[PDB]
């Protein structure tokens, strides 16, 4: 039983402006076990419909996976990804840079 | 540059219950297929436009098969459990790695079947395809029952041709998408690292395929020498170098992509 | 009172075969559930039907996690279970390289004369079973040439007929090997 | 295609 530390990334499809639709990307990687508990969230508080891809790993056996959702990018809004896991001591939640 | 790579994971719960299975498979970049044991009536999912038009016996047949690997790999659950001694308490994980790389003519260069029970590698088809290698004593349990079944003679016919030929056959269908390219929209980043020390970034974003090749140059000569998905089959991959602040005009961020017919040239410009 | 089980066509199924295990009961019941213990366990819920009251469970395409031992339930109506009937174990088969069954002296003897069974293989099996004149369980022998062997001295029963025999492993007391060649003995 | 169905580990 090796656990494995996972490594957040939180991007979105495109550089942002105002006035496009954009994509939030929270993808988790070099993780182990699987079971991770991952939930974006707007402004403090979860966002309840979000979808995310199909689970693999890499050629170190190490998961990796990614969640996704609609979003707007604004200037009076923030951003930020939610994740729980076996090796962390507590949810660690990590806030979307615009870079 | 050509390979197909299934990746399968079976996670047994504790207790009582069917551990979880879950397959996909890569065409090169794209994922073309998933199937999942718990799904209200489980069976396999096409994940490209490109595969939905195969016919139903191809899907059916599939979709057999994966059930099959399916339960096997739930009883596997159940023995590795067993050759451990590992009681109830305890959630495991089983993955398999099984593909094959192409060759620089139409037949195969590789093939791989790779086998890991919570995250340690288990048991391995060895390159010539007819050989096993062993982590412990547990796993040549597992090599007898294996030998015994002659699967590295099934699986050296399947990956000589079988996977070889629906390679080609895939790459054929699916040319207008697998075959052709996505250049990157480009952007540079520029982060204080320190007093006199400042980290620029290349950003190149939603392409297709992975292969880039990103150099940092300063006047002259290269700098230095990872990549994400963008969620729309596309990849997001940036180069950082560290120079001196206030010396960033020299340092040039090259790009050679197969979607560009001539290299990019991309300085900071902090507009 | 308790059902009644048994295997059609028989207890042994090899591997992408569909057996029928029909729970049959002089009670009448209206409802019928199949159970089975082993590796994974499971149960199925089926209507009676009086022709004598039965159920004919489906059971297939056999797989590894499918074999076990079985016990079907009547019960009326919500339920109301019965004891439960004589256990019956489905094995799988036909997962492995098939052994070979050699006779000695010979296949066919002299009337009054004994035979001996020998299973040999060159895959490491730990059991070898024999059926069917399907009960001879023996173990095998580690090594003479490579090969793995067991030895079914038949000495007082001995009236012929076709023989099969397989190959098991320890952890696994369910999942068998292919037949071997099937070498009927006739009692000349 | 996927692998061939094979037996338990």
């Amino acid at each position: 039983m090796i656990q494995r530390t996972p490594k957040i990334q939180v991007y979105s499809r495109h550089p942002a402006e105002n006035g496009k639709s954009n994509f939030l990307n929270c993808y988790v990687s070099g993780f182990h076990p699987s079971d991770i508990e991952v939930d974006l969230l707007k402004n403090g508080e979860r966002i309840e419909k979000v979808e995310h891809s199909d689970l693999s790993f890499s050629k170190d056996w190490s998961f990796y996976l990614l969640y996704y959702t609609e979003f707007t990018p604004t200037e009076k809004d923030e951003y930020a990804c939610r994740v729980n896991h076996v090796t962390l001591s507590q949810p660690k939640i990590v806030k979307w840079d615009r870079d | 540059s050509h390979s197909m790579r299934y990746f399968d994971t079976a996670v047994s719960r504790p207790g009582r219950g069917e551990p979880r299975f879950i397959s996909v498979g890569y065409v090169d970049d794209t994922q073309f297929v998933r199937f999942d044991s718990d799904a209200a009536s489980p069976r396999g999912e096409p994940r490209a436009p490109w595969v939905e038009q195969e016919g139903p016996e191809y899907w059916d047949r599939e979709t057999q098969k994966y059930k099959r690997q399916a339960q096997a790999d739930r009883v596997s659950l159940r023995n590795l459990r067993g050759y451990y001694n590992q009681s109830e308490d305890g959630s495991h994980t089983l993955q398999r790695m099984s593909g094959c790389d192409l060759g620089p003519d139409g037949r195969l260069l590789r093939g791989y079947d790779q086998s890991a029970y919570d995250g340690k590698d288990y048991i391995a088809l060895n390159e010539d395809l007819r050989s096993w290698t062993a982590a412990d004593t547990a796993a040549q349990i597992t090599q007898r029952k294996l030998e015994a079944a002659r699967a590295a003679e099934q699986l050296r016919a399947y990956l000589e041709g079988t996977c070889v030929e629906w390679l080609r056959r895939y790459l054929e269908n699916g040319k207008e998408t697998l075959q052709r390219a996505e250049p990157p929209k480009t952007h540079v980043t520029h982060h204080p690292l320190s007093d006199h020390e400042a980290t620029l970034r290349c950003w190149a974003l939603g392409f297709y395929p992975a292969e880039i090749t990103l150099t940092w140059q300063r006047d002259g000569e290269d700098q230095t020498q990872e990549t994400r998905p963008a969620g729309d089959g596309t990849f997001q991959k940036w180069a950082a170098v560290v120079v001196p602040s206030g010396q960033e005009q020299r340092y040039t961020c090259h790009m050679q992509h197969e979607g560009l017919q001539e290299p990019l040239t991309l300085s900071w410009e902090p507009s | 009172r308790k059902p009644s089980l048994l295997a059609h066509p028989g207890r042994l199924v090899k591997s992408e075969e569909t057996v029928i295990l029909q729970c049959w009961s002089d009670v009448r019941f209206e409802h019928f559930l199949l159970h089975r213990e082993g590796k994974f366990k499971d149960t199925l819920h089926l209507i009676g039907e009086h022709h004598v009251s039965k159920a004919n469970f489906s059971i297939g395409p056999m797989m590894q996690d499918l074999a076990g031992t079985y016990r079907c339930y009547g019960s009326v109506t919500p339920y109301q279970l019965s004891a439960p009937s004589d256990p019956l174990d489905i094995v799988i088969t036909g997962l492995y390289e098939k052994p070979s069954l050699s006779a000695q002296p010979g296949p066919t003897v002299l009337a009054g004369e004994s035979v001996t069974l020998s299973c040999s293989s060159r895959s490491s099996y730990d059991m070898y079973h024999l059926s069917r004149e399907h009960e001879c369980r023996f173990s095998a022998g580690p090594k003479v040439n490579g090969t793995f062997q067991a030895d079914f001295p038949l000495g007082p029963a001995t009236h012929g007929g076709t023989y099969r025999c397989f190959g098991s492993f320890r952890d696994s007391p369910y999942e068998w090997s292919n037949s071997s060649d099937p070498l009927l003995v006739s009692v000349i | 295609r996927y692998r061939p169905g094979t037996v338990a580990l």
